[PDB]
């Protein structure tokens, strides 16, 4: 237990703020590389249009349901459709939502993310469900209808990582900082006149003292105690971002290990 | 002192391809022809009947933006109701030599 | 001007000189004027240096000027190039032109000559002259679609039975 | 589109430089928008 | 010459092209279906039938794959449609076609393809996308860029012309081109600017990312070099990790403007054994000029070693910029108020400079100067006030801009940019001029509607005092886009002027080629000269050298040269030679002396009488200082103690080796006469240089490092000399015409064209009276 | 293995330059006039002020024992025993040039890295400075 | 259209393996481990991790093409050490470290109220 | 045409918030700017994915529908 | 046969240039992969080119350059005795 | 290309995790050298770029018209008062090893436009492909399988590299490659071929055991027979009639 340190500053139900302390650089930038490129996930990967007549193109209205986040809690317990048995998929490594949207009114009908119905078998899982985070209830604006035009069509949702195509990402933004005083010199600061006060200081320097004005430049000090946020898309919980990305890690690594003794084996 | 007109504004030299470069007057005059030349090759949206018109060869950008930087001029062209580009976060950096 | 002249002690030393420039060129009339240096007075136009002082003046001449349009803009070419242009110029004891009406109407085979230009009246011409062309042009190869004289085929190659039968 | 229909052309023996941004086309033809190839400067934009 | 000459063919490819800073100097991207269209037929060997077998099983659609196959009755099968019978079985004798694989070599085109360089032979490498990509080092010599430039690619379909097209054409051997006897090739761009920033005195390196650069090095042999400073922490520096890509033997030395062995502005250049003593890399030492490290490295160790050398520079400094950063923006155009105070001051002195020679011109108490109108005059003054001014300011920009400042970064290590630039982006555009003329009244006695009539001030006739940053005024920019405008227009014209000159030039000099009795003749048959270039030394093995004897005072050539064993006014110091006590008082040996003096003083009459200039720097084929500095580096002369060298030895040497050097072979007078003529110079440049008097004394060369040192010499001779068969009517052609497209009295493109059209009425003849 | 040349020297003055992290100091020997130093300092990690007094080193090797890319460099281990040991600031570089400057007056050159030396000083006491690479080590 | 699968970065190919370990004959007890669709992520972190063990002389990885996912590492350790041992403690390292920073994320995230 | 479904930059779900924006901007008399904050986007690469965006959809719904049902 | 001149008063350069050298060595080529005898031990070998180089570096390349002059006559020049140093 | 000239191609394409990131975490969509700024002085991109910023920030539209009060200081007052650098320059960190760069980086929002060129539209290669009637040369047209240009240029480039076998390669096995008989009388290429029955005959010279063959591009064969129906007689001989 006594490695890596944590400290959270502000928790969110869309943003986690924290300090990873006795942590190495090189595990920090990992971490967030694999929080923002490896953490599966699901969404919609193939479209049957039925009927289409809108002013807009079939591959745009795939795209934009393509980049619909999908509830993905309970993505472990489904599988990858190129692991899986099946001719084309099922319902152990896919999830089949609906839309069917009509102009029945003379006005303008707008079509969101909330009128997708999933019409598999969920198993008992906690996978598929749009996710809406806005107060009216709807959710992402996919299209929209005048009187007399019909959309319908089929999503079939598999699970994948950020690697494959950026629709499967479930983090947003993520702040990553460390030695905001500079006390490194890592960075040469460009400026005119006055560098101090050409550049901001960052919101983190409350949390690191100031350089002791006329100490010798430490020459043992290595970067620590670094400042992340994790923004994320809603897909999953930022905390479980988090948790999942540090697994995916151990994970990789536990491979690497793996094929070293199948290897040493041989 | 013996004035007899005014310009209504200098801006109104520059043609329609010329209206659209921003700070035009910071930079180099073959830049600005280089870019007057270029702009009616960038995708747009030509005009709205591109679902009933059928031309030989067309291209419609998928999600137009107005520049953010705009120009007087632009909006009696109507460049940010049919705008023919992009707001990209450029970075300018020798990165990886690519 | 200025001109590096070897001083006395043997150093080279600079030291100003009266130089007159004029506009327009009279050489043979100016040359015999009395007070100025006429081993060294020089022209722009080329061609009355080889009317006054032969082909040899005008091939230095004419070099000179090459030399002097390609290095105005700072460039520099090796000599031997532009030794080669100006000896072709004047190989045939006159300025010939790089134009159809200079080395076009030599004598280097109506194959060759009509690759340039005045192509159906050069042919014509070798028609009715009855011509003979001995193809040792690379146009002549190159129209032929065989192995010109050139770089790697300027040889011919042949297998050596008295080191065959040596090499085992 | 627009730039096409307020297009201008200059047929080009005279004795002068029609390709050059002379004095008086101030206000009323583009000083910047011209063709960059053989048309530099005959093909003229209001 | 639109179907003979030239004409369509097949077995080619064209696609955009892009920069690979990962790609080999002669390697090339090839995109995997061009690949895979593209074939060469390969014969069935006992070498490769196993091989082919397995390209034909994989058949058309998988790459590395077969399209063809072609049996020894010349009939040819399509393997679609044929694998209903199964795979056939090859025999020898037949051929397969077969993708294009890599290392396969390919000639690497770019229209317009205005001289050799520009169609170079490629090494191809079967990548991902729909992109031809290419090393950036070799953009200068085709003269490409990557905002869409297209290139061509075609495959030879035989073993003959793939060896010769490896062995001719390949990238590594036209790294130093014959058009100016210097390298075509170097690094640029980012490189260019980060091997300046990284070879600075306060760029250090931590052990991690120095193993990282390390290891980037392919030809590393494993060894971590001794960091800089040792405590209290281990740091390398730049150089110190940049010396590790040069290859080892290579030296190298360069002097500046003040520059000194203890260089306090790190100016200069001092390589020694390929480590980096001093001085900061950039264009003067890893750009495309002479005597440059290109050009050591390429004449020393080879195209090959060349070649590796760009790969290995390119990667570390990449690797290493990769992880420092750089970048340009707004604030870097941006001077201080005091600058900014300066230069106003400036302008505003200048401008009233212009009101008082305007105003004494209309009191015409103005005399014009002689030769000239009194309006041009007055013209003239004022345009040469306004000039001034603007180099003023930019002198004055330039100055308070700061080491930190990116464009100035860039315009130190040369990659791009300016002293123009700089002064027009931050201190002042200057006067705007129209055919050499300041901004004509368009007008009836004015430039623009604007101003009054008859008005002759900077603001009136088109002097734009602000700069970019600040902005022009809309008549400022009025009169900069009439000058663009006139640039344009000069640009398509001298293009389409450029482009018929060089194929006149072309036309009129293919047939030229030097036979194999140094001859060059056309295909007639006639002598254009009895030997190549008068001298029968290639172009790419000539080096810029000085000579020695030329110049300098006789004082300085009696101490250099003389050498004395009977008086005391110039004897040689004994502790020079082991033999240095018996050498004096000798006859034989002072007669030996006194003839070598003799041919000295004559050489230097003959080189005064040659160059009347005076000038001592010519091009001439062998660099003796490499050689003499390899000789000492190699041998590690001790510098104290005598060396074994006798004068005798020394005198005969040189004397011997003139006969060595030899380039005509004929066993005639006549032919024995022009060998002689043909190195009378360079014979003078040996003498010179290998004197005994310079030997002992400033090089202290050994019995054994002299004997290499002649040996060598005759070498790098027999090397420099021409080789029969050489286009050089087409290279000659080419090498003046590419300079024309980039091109008081006519100058440039027209001047070019009355020179090469022997034109009997020039614009503006001219005499030259003295 | 053995010291090739010590001393103890006056720093006359320093000057920064155009650099941020490397000054070079002027300074002259406490016990020989004739004697003088210019020495390129990486002042970031061994600062160094006018009218201080430095004693300099240089040796051949950096092991304690006489052992008169040689070998691949790598990280100290525990109890490693080495001159650096006594010191505070220690470069390895090459000497590149002996020049005479007077009848007994020799100057060496010396280039760690890129770093430069120059040590003026009498022929009778750096005449054990070779053609080769050496250590130089500064104590405060 | 050449654009090559995405799924190529991580999945592995037939006949592929993901480590592929040779001798360096540059230096005596050197290896080079050639890791296939593995990038900067895993390559940083193990190399980083090797610097610190101190029977590691030379510890190294880098990328020849962003085009191809694979990447090289070469260690080089003291007489008597094998880099495959070398190796695989860098990753039990790794594998602890990460255990232990996932618990005390876990520990410290149930502490929050707002979520 | 329509309302992007994610930023370009960071992928931040911004396709549920043009309808909120809009009426802010309208009912709410807010400034562009403090209905970007409202609406939580801090990013600029967000603020400028829902301030450029231009509403063609609207545009093409005026025509006439090409199909009925 | 006049315009065959005897060996003892050949006058070409003894060294072989560039253009013979890239012949030499693609035509050996051609004919090893047409299966021709190779006169060379081969320690693994597959490129036909690479075995010219090497027969080449051996001096074991059964061909002799006629090198042609401007009047029509010729000098046979053995690739054996041709000096490679370029 | 922007709308300042300056057009480029796409070098290559990074994920958001390989892209360099700031402390914001905000990447570059786009990144372009620092070497096209000082050549073209096209300020009026940086200037646009700080405008950009600032308007993204606060909520407006830049006016970038051309003759204005707007100043650069102006801008970068207002870009100050939003908590960035008055320049606009970030600390930004390497996106492989998350260290900071050393340098900071011009970072903002630019508007860019996609021109007509695509690469998958100019893309084309061939082997060997259809004929043209006339020349029986490669046909002209990428939309056609054509075949590149192997033009006068190329073949002067290829004579002063030396490579004749090359040349003779490109001009023949590459493209029109015909093989006609010469009578050896009458250099006419009107010599009768019965190949099947292996006969030949030059009607006209009454001979039948003087037939030569020769291989000659098919655009020689038509220059040829043009010629001879302009009453010009090319007769082709295959042995010498004069000594040099
Ligand atoms: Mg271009
Ligand atoms: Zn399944
Ligand atoms: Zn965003
Ligand atoms: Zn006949």
């Amino acid at each position: 237990s006594e490695g890596p340190q944590v400290k959270i500053r502000e928790a969110s139900k869309d943003n986690v703020d924290f300090i990873l302390s006795n942590v190495d650089l090189a595990m920090a930038n990992s971490l967030r590389r694999v929080m923002i490129a490896e953490i599966p996930t699901l969404a919609i990967d193939s479209v049957e249009v039925e009927t289409n007549t809108t002013v807009l193109a079939d591959e745009f209205i795939a795209h934009r349901l393509g980049l619909i986040p999908l509830q993905s809690m309970d993505i472990e317990q489904l599988e990858y459709s190129r692991d899986c048995f099946c001719e084309d998929h099922c319902d152990k490594c896919s999830v089949v939502l609906t839309l069917q949207a009509f102009g029945e009114s003379e006005s303008t009908t707008n079509v969101y993310s909330k009128d997708l119905v999933i019409v598999s078998n969920l198993m008992g899982r906690n996978i598929g469900h749009p996710i809406i985070q806005d107060k009216e209830g709807n959710g992402v604006l996919i299209c929209k209808l005048r009187k007399g035009q019909e959309l319908k069509l089929t999503c079939v949702a598999k699970k994948g990582i950020a690697k494959e195509h950026a629709k499967w990402g479930p983090a947003a933004a993520i702040e990553f900082e460390y030695d905001p005083w500079n006390k490194l010199k890592h960075t040469d600061y460009w400026y005119e006149q006055d560098s101090a006060k050409e550049w901001p200081q960052s919101k983190n320097c409350e949390y690191e003292d100031p350089p002791n004005e006329g100490d010798p430049f430490d020459y043992k000090a290595q970067a620590d105690t670094f400042y992340m946020n994790v923004e994320s898309v809603g897909s999953i919980p930022v905390d479980q971002v988090v948790v999942r990305g540090i697994d995916t890690l151990q994970k990789k690594v536990a491979s690497i290990l793996l094929a070293l003794t199948q290897m040493d084996q041989d | 002192t013996t004035f007899t007109h005014c310009e209504i504004h200098p801006s109104m030299i520059l043609g329609v391809a010329a209206s659209i470069i921003p700070f035009p007057d910071h930079n180099q005059s073959p830049r600005n022809t280089y870019q007057s030349a270029m702009g009616k090759q960038a995708m747009g949206v030509f005009l709205t009947n591109y679902n009933v018109r059928m031309d030989t060869m067309a291209n419609i950008l998928y999600y137009p933006q107005k520049p953010l930087g705009t120009t007087r001029a632009m909006e009696y062209l109507k460049f940010r109701e049919l705008p023919a580009g992009q707001n990209a976060i450029v970075a300018i950096a020798c990165y990886s030599g690519y | 001007y200025d001109r590096k002249v070897p001083s006395p002690t043997g150093e080279y030393v600079k030291e100003p000189e009266w130089v007159l420039e004029t506009d327009g060129v009279n050489l043979s009339e100016v040359m015999t004027v009395p007070g100025i240096d006429p081993t060294r007075i020089y022209t722009n136009s080329f061609i009355d240096i080889m009317e006054v002082l032969g082909i040899e003046a005008g091939r230095a001449a004419l070099y000179k000027e090459v030399y002097n349009v390609i290095a105005s803009d700072g460039s520099y070419v090796n000599y031997r190039h532009m030794a080669l242009l100006v000896d072709v110029m004047t190989t045939q004891g006159g300025l010939t032109s790089v134009t159809r009406h200079g080395f076009n109407r030599s004598n280097t085979g109506a194959l060759m000559r009509c690759s340039f230009e005045e192509t159906v009246e050069i042919l014509f011409e070798a028609g009715a002259s009855a011509e003979l062309d001995d193809c040792r042009g690379v146009s002549e190869n190159v129209i032929l679609g065989q192995m010109a004289p050139i770089g790697t085929g300027a040889f011919d190659v042949m297998i050596d039975e008295e080191s065959l039968v040596k090499y085992m | 589109t627009l730039s096409h229909l307020r297009r201008t052309n200059t047929p080009i023996g005279k004795l002068a430089k029609p390709r050059q941004l002379h004095n008086t086309h101030w206000g009323l033809v583009c000083p910047a928008e011209t063709p960059e190839g053989q048309a530099c400067g005959l093909v003229k934009n209001l | 010459r639109g179907n003979l000459m030239g004409k369509r063919v097949d077995f080619s490819a064209r696609t955009v092209i892009s920069g690979d800073p990962n790609l080999e100097l002669d390697q090339v991207g090839v995109p995997k279906s061009i690949a895979k269209t593209l074939t060469y037929p390969e014969v069935v060997t006992p070498y490769n039938i196993d091989r082919l077998t397995q390209l034909v099983r994989n058949g058309p659609n998988e790459h590395p794959g077969a399209k063809y196959v072609i049996r020894d009755s010349g009939d040819r099968i399509d393997l679609r449609y044929s694998k209903r019978a199964g795979d056939i079985q090859l025999q020898y004798g037949w051929k397969v076609e077969r993708h294009i694989m890599d290392n396969d070599p390919v000639l690497f085109n770019r229209q317009p393809s205005l001289h050799k360089m520009s169609m170079m032979a490629h090494r191809v490498k079967v990548i991902p996308y729909s992109t031809f990509r290419l090393n950036l080092s070799v953009t200068s010599p085709y003269n490409a860029d990557f905002d869409g430039d297209e290139m061509n690619l075609h495959v030879p379909q035989s073993e003959e012309t793939r060896a010769e097209l490896s062995q001719l054409c390949a990238v590594p051997l036209q790294i130093v081109s014959p058009q100016s006897n210097k390298p075509c090739m170097g690094i640029v761009q980012d490189t260019l600017c980060g091997i300046r920033k990284l070879t600075l005195r306060d760029t250090f390196i931590e052990l991690d990312q120095v193993l990282n650069m390390l290891y980037w090095v392919p030809d590393w042999d494993g060894v971590i070099p001794t960091p800089a400073i040792i405590k209290p922490k281990p740091l390398w520096s730049g150089k110190q990790i940049l010396s590790v890509a040069i290859p080892n033997g290579i030296h190298l030395q360069r002097f500046d403007e003040g520059t000194t062995l203890l260089s306090p502005k790190d100016n200069g250049m001092l390589i020694i054994d390929g480590q980096i003593i001093f001085g900061v890399v950039e264009k003067k030492t890893v750009g495309s000029s002479n005597g440059g490290l290109i050009h050591v490295v390429t004449r020393e160790k080879g195209p090959q070693v060349c070649a590796k050398l760009f790969g290995n520079i390119q990667k570390v400094v990449n690797f290493w910029l990769l992880h420092n950063g750089f970048s340009t923006g707004i604030g870097d155009t941006i001077a201080d108020g005091p600058t900014m105070r300066e230069i106003t001051e400036t302008i505003a002195e200048a401008k009233k400079k212009v009101l008082d020679v305007t105003k004494e011109a209309q009191a015409n108490l103005l005399t014009a100067k002689h030769g000239m109108t009194l309006r041009e005059s007055f013209e003239d003054n004022v345009v040469r006030f306004l000039n001034e001014a603007r180099d003023k300011a930019g002198r004055l920009a330039e100055v308070n801009l700061k080491d930190l400042n990116n464009v100035k970064q860039m315009v130190m290590a040369g990659s791009k940019g300016s002293f123009i630039n700089i002064a027009q982006m931050s201190a002042c555009v200057g006067q705007q001029s129209v055919e050499g003329k300041r901004i004509a009244f368009g007008f009836v006695d004015r430039t623009l509607p604007h101003f009054s009539k008859d008005d002759y001030s900077p603001e009136s006739k088109g002097f734009v005092e602000n700069s970019y940053l600040r902005g022009l005024t809309p008549q400022e920019f009025f009169f900069h886009a009439m000058g663009g405008r006139e640039g344009l227009i000069d640009t398509a014209v001298k293009t389409a002027e450029t482009g018929y000159i060089q194929r006149r030039l072309v036309k009129a000099l293919e047939d030229i080629m030097v036979h194999y009795d140094n001859t060059t003749r056309n295909s007639l048959g006639n002598v254009i000269q009895f030997i190549y270039g008068e001298d029968g030394m290639d172009a790419a093995h000539i080096e810029k050298q000085s000579l020695d004897t030329i110049g300098g005072s006789d004082a300085a050539f009696e101490k250099r040269y003389r050498v004395d064993l009977l008086n005391t006014d110039h004897t040689l110091d004994p502790s020079l030679l082991e033999s240095g006590s018996e050498i004096l008082g000798d006859l034989k040996l002072q007669v030996l002396l006194d003839e070598e003096y003799k041919q000295l003083v004559k050489d230097r009459k003959f080189l005064r009488e040659v160059f009347v200039d005076g000038e001592a720097n010519w091009p001439l084929p062998v660099n003796i200082r490499r050689i003499i500095q390899n000789a000492q580096q190699t041998f590690h002369i001790d510098h104290t103690k005598p060396s074994d060298l006798t004068i005798k030895d020394i005198v005969l040497g040189v004397k011997d080796l003139q006969e060595n050097l030899l380039v005509l072979r004929g066993k005639n007078e006549i032919i024995q006469n022009a060998q002689r003529d043909a190195v009378t110079l360079f014979c003078c440049l040996l003498r010179s240089r290998l004197a005994t008097r310079r030997v002992l004394q400033e090089y202290r060369l050994t019995k054994q490092a002299f004997d290499w040192v002649l040996s060598n010499i005759e070498a790098q001779f027999l090397r420099s000399v021409v080789h029969p068969g050489e286009m050089v009517g087409v290279l000659a052609a080419q090498s003046i015409g590419e300079p024309a497209t980039q091109m008081k009295v006519t100058s440039g493109v027209p001047r070019l064209k009355e020179i090469l059209n022997v034109a009997k009425n020039m614009k503006t003849p001219s005499l030259t009276v003295y | 293995s053995n010291t090739l040349f010590d001393d103890i020297f006056q720093v006359s003055e320093v000057d920064p330059g155009r650099y941020n992290k490397v000054c070079r100091i002027e300074a002259a020997s406490t016990t020989q006039d004739q004697c003088k130093l210019t020495l390129d300092i990486n002042v970031e990690l061994f600062p160094v002020a006018a009218q201080d007094s430095l004693t300099v080193t240089i040796a051949s090797s950096l092991n304690l024992e006489d052992t008169p890319a040689t070998r691949s460099w790598r990280p100290p281990q525990a109890g490693d025993r080495s001159l650096a040991d006594d010191y505070d600031y220690v470069m390895y570089g090459t000497a590149y040039k002996f020049e005479e400057v007077s009848k007994d007056l020799i100057a060496v050159y010396y280039s760690f890295g890129g770093l430069l030396m120059r040590l003026e000083g009498n022929y009778r006491n750096l005449n054990n400075l070779k053609q080769e690479n050496a250590y130089l080590l500064i104590r405060r | 259209m050449n654009a090559p699968d995405r799924f190529e970065l991580f999945l592995l190919g037939e006949g592929e393996s993901k480590l592929k370990i040779d001798p360096d004959t540059k230096a005596p007890n050197a290896v080079v481990i050639t890791f296939e669709k593995e990038d900067h992520t895993l390559g940083n972190l193990i190399r980083a991790e090797l610097l610190n063990d101190r029977k590691v002389l030379f510890a190294a990885y880098k990328v020849e093409h962003p085009f191809f996912a694979r990447f090289k590492l070469r260690i080089q350790t003291t007489e008597g050490y094998d880099p495959k041992d070398a190796l695989k403690n860098a990753c039990n390292s790794i594998i602890n470290k990460l255990g232990a920073l996932k618990t005390n994320f876990e520990t410290e995230w149930n502490l929050q109220t707002l979520a | 045409m329509i309302v992007p479904v994610r930023c370009f930059s960071c992928g931040k779900v911004v396709g549920d918030k043009w309808e909120s924006y809009l009426n802010l901007l309208q009912e709410d008399e807010l400034d562009e700017g403090t209905a970007l904050s409202r609406l939580g986007l801090k990013r600029y690469c967000c603020r400028r994915m829902i301030l450029t965006h231009v509403d063609l959809i609207e545009k093409f719904l005026r025509y006439n529908p090409l199909e009925k049902r | 046969k006049e315009k065959a001149i005897p060996k003892d008063q050949r006058a070409t350069t003894p060294y072989m240039t560039k253009y013979e050298r890239a012949r030499i060595l693609g035509t050996r080529a051609l004919q090893i992969s047409m299966n021709a005898p190779v006169f060379v031990d081969l320690e693994g070998e597959t490129d036909p080119l690479r075995i010219a180089m090497k027969e080449l570096a051996e001096k074991k390349i059964p061909l002799v350059i006629r090198r042609y002059l401007p009047d029509g006559s010729f000098e046979d020049w053995s690739v054996e005795e041709l000096i490679v140093d370029l | 290309a922007s709308r300042h000239g300056q057009k480029g191609t796409i070098g290559i394409t990074y994920r958001r995790e390989d892209m360099p990131f700031t402390a914001e975490g905000i990447v570059p969509d786009l990144i372009i050298n620092p070497h096209a700024i000082p050549s073209r002085m096209t300020v009026a991109h940086l200037i646009e770029c700080l405008l950009s910023k600032v308007a993204a920030l606060s909520g407006n539209e830049g006016d970038a018209s051309p003759f204005t009060d707007i100043t650069v200081e102006g801008i970068s007052k207002l870009l100050r008062e939003h908590g960035y650098q008055s320049r606009g320059f970030e600390v930004m960190y390497n996106g492989h090893t998350g260290k900071k760069l050393m340098a900071q980086i011009f970072f903002g929002p630019t508007y860019y436009q996609r021109l007509r060129h695509m690469v998958d539209d100019k893309i084309h290669a061939r082997a060997r492909g259809p004929m043209q009637v006339l020349t029986r040369q490669p046909v002209e047209g990428r939309s056609r399988d054509g075949g590149l240009r192997f033009g006068e240029m190329e073949r002067d480039c290829m004579i002063a590299h030396g490579a004749a076998s090359f040349l003779k390669e490109r001009l023949m096995e590459a493209s029109d490659a015909f093989r006609v008989h010469i009578c050896g009388i009458c250099g006419l290429m009107t010599v009768i071929a019965k190949l099947n029955h292996n006969q030949f005959e030059c009607k006209g010279c009454d001979n039948k055991i003087d037939i030569y063959q020769i291989h000659i591009p098919y655009a020689a064969k038509l220059l040829f027979q043009e010629l001879m129906a302009m009453n010009i007689t090319p007769r082709l001989y295959t042995d010498r009639s004069r000594d040099f």
